[PDB]
RNA sequence: CGGCUACCCACCCGACCCGUCUUGAAACACGGACCAAGGAGUCUAACACGUGCGCGAGUCGGGGGCUCGCACGAAAGCCGC
RNA sequence: GAGGGCGUGAAACCGUUAAGAGGUAAACGGGUGGGGUCCGCGCAGUCCGCCCGGAGGAUUCAACCCGGCGGCGGGUCCGG
């Protein structure tokens, strides 16, 4: 049971993934590349009224 | 990662990388650090010279805590304050000077070092060495001993 | 066989970068078109060097990239690093010189933009100076590393200034026999 | 005579016999794969003669006759419409084979989508009614 | 490096007239194999040990 | 950022099927399905590509608006041509060689285009 | 989404509980939907099905237009036995199927002061 | 999204979508395998928070502590740009072509 | 009509039964009647070297604390007097 | 072809049928030959795609302009 199982990671590189995948988030040939639908889609990320 | 490791490329070799003569079975040669003195100073030393025997006085309840003393050289004796503080403070204005407090930046000695420019500043500190005295006194400054 | 010589086949090289950085393979793909179709040796020196490891890159100072400016004939050079400049915390007066270098650190790039230098990459390197005109090619501290001085061709031979290993840099670790003529033997 | 690719040269292969493994004819717990035999005393490692010939590089086909199908394609695995129709563009070397899984109610429609696109299947008339 | 401006769409599709600036997280580096790194380690931390 | 979104789809993507052989991509606008770089029609900011109209009879020609990216309800311009295959292949040809847009993939869109005119008329 | 912390998703425990369940849970387990017409008349879903209910069974080998009474109820087999549903064996001698009770549609209940206060709970609860 | 009032409520059992906040931003949840680009859906105060949580390259994040956004590697990176501006075809030597096969 | 091929047979030449201990094995050296399943370089700590990434004279929260009670949440996010 | 240790049912081993062979124990590698099962094909009758000149019928654009939306391109970077 005394296996190496959680791996810390650091923090820079944490706060670095999370700017890379919203970064490639917001082009559109690497999500229609990962598979989603955006077609008819409208205008990349999409921001809604606060009413939502 | 067993799929990176070498066990698994090595599944088809009889002797799996230890040789069909020799034969690692359990331990040849012995366990640790077997052999300081008799068939392994060749290794013991020629490797690790100075590991067998007495060297000098022994400290009974050594503590390493009335030794503390975080030494400070010149080249970082500026940047414990700012550098807008030096700046506006010897930017032509008069001839006053800056105080450097090493005991609130958490260091103790001020030891010596080159790059000492021509501003000069008053040093607060437990311990000098006489090289950064001499620096601090050729550049104008002060020494002030603090407790 | 045939050839009576011995089989050195590969020579040394690492051709391919072992970095997966897609960053770090759009300038080796930039740099290879420009080492192949320049002839300029300058852009074969900073192609190899792309290649070079990530150990072998060591960090540039900001004294160094300094003093290699100082001497005379730099006057409106550029210092090209490939590898990284870093802050230094000794120096307090900075000239209006032009670094073109990879991943510049924070502290370096703030003081280099107060004092009105210009930093760049190596796109608007290579868009500048094709044939690398104008420019200093830099290196770094290797030998400096603390690895390199556990190296030699012994510890304690004829003294042989290398520095074993052991835990702790003090009394009672490796002092007694074969490190003063008192206790035996005197390396 | 279906759909006759492009010009294919006489495609040899530098022997054809899929090398037998050592001493599989004497015990049938040892199936006919192939596998490196890594003894100190082996007339098969120790390469005499008339023994059993060893799998090297140098029985390496032509890159131009290279993964050829005696027809003259070269095949391709397909589950269903899309996989067939990315054979659109290369259909006159490339030719297409209907997975094992695939039922007969979309394999006749996937082998009239190639009878349409004009592309070679292997198979096309097994599993009919 | 530039920072266009993005309609905000309503909640019937139609776009409002009001245009927030892209951030510059969507303009920061792009680097999926230390997303891959950072990811692996992360699913690493994500698990109980298993069976002893 | 083309070269970085081709570095980046290359591999791991919805697509690419590697199964044993040569490499598709199946890439939904597109002219041959080889994964390659100048053959790629979701990367460039200029992108070709012919399909079958809906109707059964005729081409539809997709090609990207340019005017704006980020916006794909708007970022590709359909047309659809009905004539008798040797009017839309020069149409096609005017319109590759006579603007601009693309005079690499002159041969895919036309080689495509003649392929899907005679797997279409019968 | 399953949000308590004191019930399983658990499959080994799910079908251990269902197929160790006591009689008064095998009731719950053993019941019905009804008839469009009587759910539109009594404002219930579904019931717990008796000895005496009528069923038109909707789905097996028998579908529909067969609005027959069950007659017995194995809650061990989970299994309700219907007086027009049979089957002959080898020998000539009928048998009834084995039917369970989620393939049933209810037609009429059996009325009972008990079955009136189970309605009247059914339909202050549904609200 | 920020200032959960409902939006979970009306997310929670659609197949496939993602409950997922600004202020907590999971790895796990915007690449799931490691696979960058998944289609994310903002609102006002999410899209004007990004920046008041990481910042520009000109100012630091206000939110958190330390974090300043990555220097580039490349400012101006469209290669095929580059490689077509006239300062780098200025200077090469000729575009060598022949192949000059095995004479037997 | 054509067909290499895990079908069978014949013919010419070559061809001792594998594994290991050994300088030397087909050995009058040892194990193996045959077949199916299981079966042997793992894991932890420490060190050294190389490689890859992030930050870089600094670096690291692994120890705790903060978020509303959420399946994945035993995750993730944040602390900076 | 699920019949009460009854899903699927391999190998070692055995029975029968079909085929072939039999003094150098059997088995193997290289090379062919013969036989048999099976596959693809029509077996003196099997090739396609383009252009042009002839032979017969049927259609409407294209050639040039007017009408129109959608896109590429750049000048005054008019006008924001
Ligand atoms: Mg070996
Ligand atoms: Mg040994
Ligand atoms: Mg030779
Ligand atoms: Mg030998
Ligand atoms: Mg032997
Ligand atoms: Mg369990
Ligand atoms: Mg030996
Ligand atoms: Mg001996
Ligand atoms: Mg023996
Ligand atoms: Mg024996
Ligand atoms: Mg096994
Ligand atoms: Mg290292
Ligand atoms: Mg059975
Ligand atoms: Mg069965
Ligand atoms: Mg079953
Ligand atoms: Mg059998
Ligand atoms: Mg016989």
């Amino acid at each position: 049971t005394w296996r190496r199982w959680h791996r810390r990671v650091n923090t820079t590189q944490k706060r670095y993934a999370i700017c890379s995948a919203l970064a490639a988030s917001a082009l559109p040939a690497l999500v229609m590349s990962k598979g989603h639908r955006i077609e008819e889609v409208p205008e990349l990320p999409l921001v809604v009224e606060d009413k939502v | 990662p067993s799929r990176l490791r070498k066990t698994r490329k090595l599944r088809g070799h009889v002797s799996h990388g230890h040789g069909r003569i020799g034969k690692h079975r359990k331990h040849p040669g012995g366990r640790g650090n077997a052999g300081g003195l008799h068939h392994h100073r060749i290794n013991f030393d020629k490797y690790h010279p100075g590991y067998f025997g007495k060297v000098g006085m022994k400290h009974y309840h050594l503590k390493r805590n009335q030794s503390f003393c975080p030494t400070v050289n010149l080249d970082k004796l500026w940047t414990l304050v700012s550098e807008q503080t030096r700046v506006n403070a010897a930017k032509n204005k008069t001839g006053a000077a800056p105080i450097i407090d090493v005991v609130r930046s958490g260091y103790y000695k001020v030891l010596g070092k080159g790059k000492l420019p021509k501003q000069p500043v008053i040093v607060k500190a437990k311990f000098f060495s006489r090289r950064a005295e001499e620096k601090i006194k050729s550049v104008g400054g002060a020494c002030v001993l603090v407790a | 066989g045939v050839d009576i010589r011995h089989n050195k086949d590969r020579k040394v090289r690492r051709k391919e970068p072992k970095s997966q950085d897609i960053y770090l393979r759009l300038l080796v793909k930039l740099y290879r078109f420009l080492a192949r179709r320049t002839n300029s040796t300058f852009n074969q020196v900073v192609l190899k060097r792309l290649f070079m490891s990530r150990t072998n890159r060591p960090p540039l100072s900001l004294s160094r990239m300094i003093r290699k400016m100082k001497l005379p004939g730099r006057e409106n050079k550029t210092a090209v690093v490939v590898g990284t400049i870093t802050d230094d915390v000794r120096v307090q007066e900075v000239p209006k010189l032009k670094v073109c270098a990879l991943r510049v650190t924070s502290r370096a790039r703030s003081r280099i933009l107060r004092a009105g230098g210009k930093i760049l990459t190596f796109d608007q390197l290579a868009l500048d100076s094709p044939k690398g005109c104008g420019t200093v090619l830099l290196s770094g501290p290797r030998k400096g590393r603390e690895v390199y001085r556990h190296f030699g061709k012994a510890p304690g031979t004829p003294h042989s200034h290398t520095k074993p290993y052991v835990r702790s840099k003090g009394r009672k670790f490796e002092r007694a026999r074969g490190r003063r003529a008192s206790r035996g033997y005197k390396n | 005579a279906a759909l006759r690719p492009l010009v294919k040269p006489k495609i040899v292969k530098k022997r054809t016999k899929k090398f037998i493994r050592h001493q599989s004819d004497r015990y049938v717990k040892i199936k006919r794969n192939w596998r490196k035999p890594r003894g100190i005393d082996n007339r098969v490692r120790r390469r005499f003669k008339g023994q059993i010939l060893m799998p090297n590089i140098g029985y390496g086909s032509n890159k131009k006759t290279k993964h050829m199908l005696p027809s003259g394609f070269r095949k391709f695995l397909v589950h269903n419409v899309k996989e067939l129709e990315v054979l659109l563009m290369c259909n006159k070397s490339y030719c297409a084979e209907i997975a094992h899984n695939v039922s007969s109610k979309n394999r006749k429609a996937i082998v009239e989508r190639a009878a349409q696109l004009a592309i070679r299947v292997t198979n096309p008339n097994a599993r009919l009614r | 490096c530039a920072r266009p401006l993005i309609s905000v769409y309503s909640e019937k599709g139609e776009s409002s007239g009001k245009n927030v600036t892209l951030p510059a997280v969507f303009k920061a580096p792009i680097r999926p194999d230390i997303v891959n790194f950072v990811h692996t380690n992360l699913r690493k931390n994500n698990r109980q040990p298993y069976a002893v | 950022s083309a070269h970085l979104q081709w570095m980046v789809v290359r591999n791991c993507s919805s697509f690419l099927i590697k199964r044993n052989k040569q490499t598709y991509s199946t890439e939904p606008n597109n002219l041959k399905a080889r994964n390659s770089f100048r053959y790629n029609g979701l990367i460039h900011r200029k992108t070709v590509g012919v399909e079958p109209a809906a109707d059964g009879k005729g081409v539809v020609v997709v090609i990207k608006r340019r005017s704006g990216q980020r916006k794909p309800a708007t970022s590709y311009v359909r047309t659809t041509i009905n004539k008798n295959a040797r009017a839309t292949l020069s149409s096609i040809r005017h319109m590759i060689r006579k603007n601009k847009y693309r005079p690499d993939l002159r041969m895919a869109a036309i080689r495509r285009a003649s392929a899907i005119l005679r797997s279409q008329k019968p | 989404m399953k949000f308590n912390p004191f019930v399983t998703s658990d499959r080994s425990k799910n079908r251990k509980r269902h197929f160790n369940a006591p009689s008064h849970i095998r009731r719950k387990i053993m019941s019905s939907p009804l008839s469009k017409e009587l759910r539109q008349k009594y404002n219930v879903r579904s019931m717990p099905i008796r000895k005496d209910d009528e069923v038109q069974v909707v789905r097996g080998h028998y579908k529909g237009q067969q609005i027959g009474k069950v007659v017995q109820v194995y809650r061990k087999k989970y299994v309700i036995y219907i007086e027009r549903v049979q089957r002959e064996k080898a020998n000539g001698t009928t048998v009834h199927v084995g039917i369970h009770p989620s393939k049933v549609v209810i037609t009429r209940l059996k009325l009972d002061k008990d079955r009136k206060k189970i309605l009247e709970r059914k339909a202050k609860s549904r609200q | 999204y920020n200032e959960d009032n409902g939006i979970i409520k009306a997310f929670r059992n659609i197949p496939g979508i993602t409950l997922l906040n600004v202020s907590k931003l999971n790895i796990l949840k915007l690449a799931p395998g490691g696979h960058v680009g998944r289609f994310c859906i903002w609102t006002e105060s999410a899209f004007r928070k990004l920046d008041e949580l990481y910042g520009t390259w000109r100012k630091a994040a206000s939110l958190k502590s330390n974090y300043n956004l990555p220097m580039h590697k490349m400012i101006n990176t469209d290669l095929s740009r580059i490689l077509k501006s006239p300062e780098i075809q200025r200077a090469l030597r000729a575009p060598r072509k022949k192949i000059h096969r095995r004479v037997l």
